[PDB]
């Protein structure tokens, strides 16, 4: 999962509207604090500094950010 | 509906 691969924060690389009520909506260029794994294609997290914006999101829609 | 065209998302499980 993201934890085991040392993923703590990521930046979004596309826009994304939730299709289900557990999915995070975001625009490109936002930072997500990654806090878990949904499945092999989806991680879970919240927007850095806006933790009420939270949910699952595609692994392929983000890129790892260094500390 | 003028928004960007993001790539297909993976399916949910």
């Amino acid at each position: 999962g993201p934890g085991s691969e040392f993923v703590r924060r990521v930046k979004t690389i596309y826009d994304c509207q939730a299709d289900n009520d557990d999915e995070l909506t975001f625009i490109e260029g936002e930072v997500i604090i990654v806090t878990g794994e949904e499945d092999q294609e989806w991680w879970i997290g919240h927007i850095e500094g806006q933790p009420e914006r939270k949910g699952v999101f595609p692994v392929s829609f983000v890129h790892i950010l260094s500390d | 509906g003028p928004g960007s065209e993001p790539p297909p998302k993976p399916p949910r499980s």
